[PDB]
């Protein structure tokens, strides 16, 4: 029953993961219609494929611009994980393919927000609304962990809040899969987790201190740490010290002070009941987790519903070493 | 006829619940302390050396000894003696004034292991208060904690003349009678407590 799923979901994963899908569509199969925006790398275009009639935000990224802002890995392991992942709070890449110019990502249409100029916006969240969209988080780290992938960004900024007001995480350019340790230092400094900053080695726990830290800001409106400078951010992370605002729960204190736990091994998420002891806590308690997995939960929030320029295909091969995997 | 009073606080006793203020102001002074250190040129060493600007005591405030502690924390209690003993209200109305000070621009996953190894270190960045204003009535509060200050030092000078028999200052004079230049060292103390007071959450009221 639970164990049939929890086998078949790291299967389909595995394999597309050890075999990636590469080209799986072409420019000449999709109708385009207009720029939706304009990123680092390129531009994101509304498009329609032309034989299902489906509307999709195609990403096309310079190759030549993404080597210069030195994103080459992140770009490459963000596609690798989304060809190979499927769950309800992670974007849906459709199609993907490249030619002598561009890479493009054809994505599932999202006429959304952002979790972050929405939280901005109305300042802080309330804790039943943070409650809302840190469940959908704790069922994606489940996901994800179960795979053995880090995580290991989290924060607003990577959260789209979709048409029925649930939230996709929208980059994956630092995960990685592993098996117990990796050192590599990335994030942001106010969502670091201490053993980050600790430069000894960490492992997928530093994905549920970051939860900890979302939550502590959906509620509060401000991160836990911060400061002028980084490096008085990371002295606040690692010195263990956490001020919690007076109108926060006694619940949401106690769920805060087990997820911002200095020491790993004592870490909500991290022990022996695993995510279970996250998803039993008494914040929670009013949380139907299979409602919120099954996306039955009625959302706070439902967001609100010349330019031209012609996409040009170099003749020559750009940076065909760096993108030969894409 | 000069006759400095100030108030008498060898009889007040300090809430317990400032304890979290003292310790706080105590820990930025002493941040503040070895920063100047370090601008003007000193250094950490484990034995303390005059020769070559070495200082054992530009360490992490927790390292001190209760001894090196009291050298901020005992005029910080003097400090709020006065004002309890003249029958003023100290309310901490707040948190440290997270949000208004917390930059809200959208963050970049950009991190630098050279941040990261200097954070193992003692790195005093104490808060620039020069940014944060006082009221009219508490700015009016500060120049009243400033001249108190004067009239302790004055009170201990003229006692420790009249001990002697001998000796002068021309600033054993009335505080107003002093130079702005004169004043400024009483008065950055009395502004520095009031900021950080304010910064810290707290409402200083008569
Ligand atoms: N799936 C989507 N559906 C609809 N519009 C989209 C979609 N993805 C991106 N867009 C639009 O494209 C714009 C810019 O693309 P985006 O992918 O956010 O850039 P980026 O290069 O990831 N920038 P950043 O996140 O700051 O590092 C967004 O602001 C949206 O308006
Ligand atoms: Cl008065």
């Amino acid at each position: 029953a639970v164990k049939e799923f929890l086998a078949k979901a790291k299967e389909d994963f595995l394999k597309k993961w050890e075999t990636p899908s590469q080209n799986t569509a072409q420019l000449d199969q999709f109708d385009r219609i207009k720029t939706l925006g304009t990123g680092s790398f390129g531009r994101v275009m509304l498009v329609k494929h032309k034989e299902s009639g489906n509307h999709y935000a195609m990403k096309i990224l310079d190759k030549q611009k993404v080597v210069k802002l030195k994103q080459i890995e992140h770009t490459l392991n963000e596609k690798r994980i989304l060809q190979a992942v499927n769950f309800p709070f992670l974007v849906k890449l459709e199609f993907s393919f490249k030619d002598n110019s561009n890479l493009y990502m054809v994505m599932e249409y999202v006429a959304g927000g952002e979790m972050f100029s929405h939280l901005r916006r109305i300042g802080r969240f309330s804790e039943p609304h943070a409650r809302f969209y840190a469940a959908q988080i704790v069922l994606t780290f489940e996901y994800l962990h179960s795979l053995d992938l880090i995580y290991r960004d989290l924060k607003p900024e990577n959260l789209l809040i979709d048409q029925q007001g649930y939230i996709q995480v929208t980059d994956f350019g630092f995960a990685k899969r592993v098996k117990g340790r990796t050192w590599t230092l990335c994030g942001t400094p106010e969502y670091l987790a201490p053993e980050i900053i600790l430069s000894k080695g960490y492992n997928k726990a530093v994905d549920w201190w970051a939860l900890g830290v979302l939550i502590y800001e959906m509620a509060a409106g401000y991160p836990p740490f911060f400061a002028d400078q980084p490096i008085q951010i990371y002295e606040k992370i690692v010195s263990g010290k956490v001020r919690f605002p007076s109108h926060f729960s006694s619940d949401l204190k106690d769920l805060l002070r087990n997820l911002l736990q200095v020491d790993l091994t004592k870490r909500f998420g991290n022990l022996k009941n695993g995510v279970n002891d996250i998803k039993n806590h008494k914040w929670f308690a009013t949380t139907d987790w299979i409602a919120i997995y099954q996306r039955k939960v009625e959302a706070p929030f439902i967001p609100k519903f010349y330019e031209e320029e012609e996409i040009r295909v170099s003749i020559n091969e750009k940076c065909g070493k760096e993108f030969t995997e894409f | 006829n000069f006759n400095p009073q100030p108030v008498d606080t060898s009889n007040i006793t300090i809430p317990e619940k400032l304890e979290y203020f003292i310790n706080k102001y105590a820990e930025h002074s002493h941040d503040k302390w070895s920063m100047d250190k370090l601008a003007n040129g000193w250094i950490y060493g484990e034995i303390y050396s005059d020769s070559s600007k070495i200082q054992p005591l530009m360490k992490p405030y927790k390292l001190l000894s209760e001894k090196e502690k009291e050298i901020y924390r005992w005029p910080i209690k003097e400090s709020l003696k006065t004002m309890l003993a003249w029958g003023w209200r100290i309310e901490r109305t707040r948190e440290g004034d997270s949000m208004a000070l917390y930059n809200r621009t959208r963050r970049i996953s950009q991190t630098s292991q050279v941040d990261i190894d200097a954070a193992h270190g003692y790195s005093p960045r104490a808060i620039d208060m020069s940014n944060v204003t006082l009221s009219r009535d508490l700015h009016a509060m500060a120049e009243m904690m400033a001249e108190n200050y004067h009239n302790i030092w004055a009170k201990k000078k003229k006692l420790e003349l009249e001990s002697k028999g001998g000796g002068n200052h021309p600033l054993l004079v009335p505080y107003d009678t002093l130079t702005a230049a004169e004043k400024a060292k009483d008065r950055e103390k009395a502004q520095d407590i009031f900021k950080f007071l304010q910064i810290s959450g707290y409402v200083v009221s008569r």
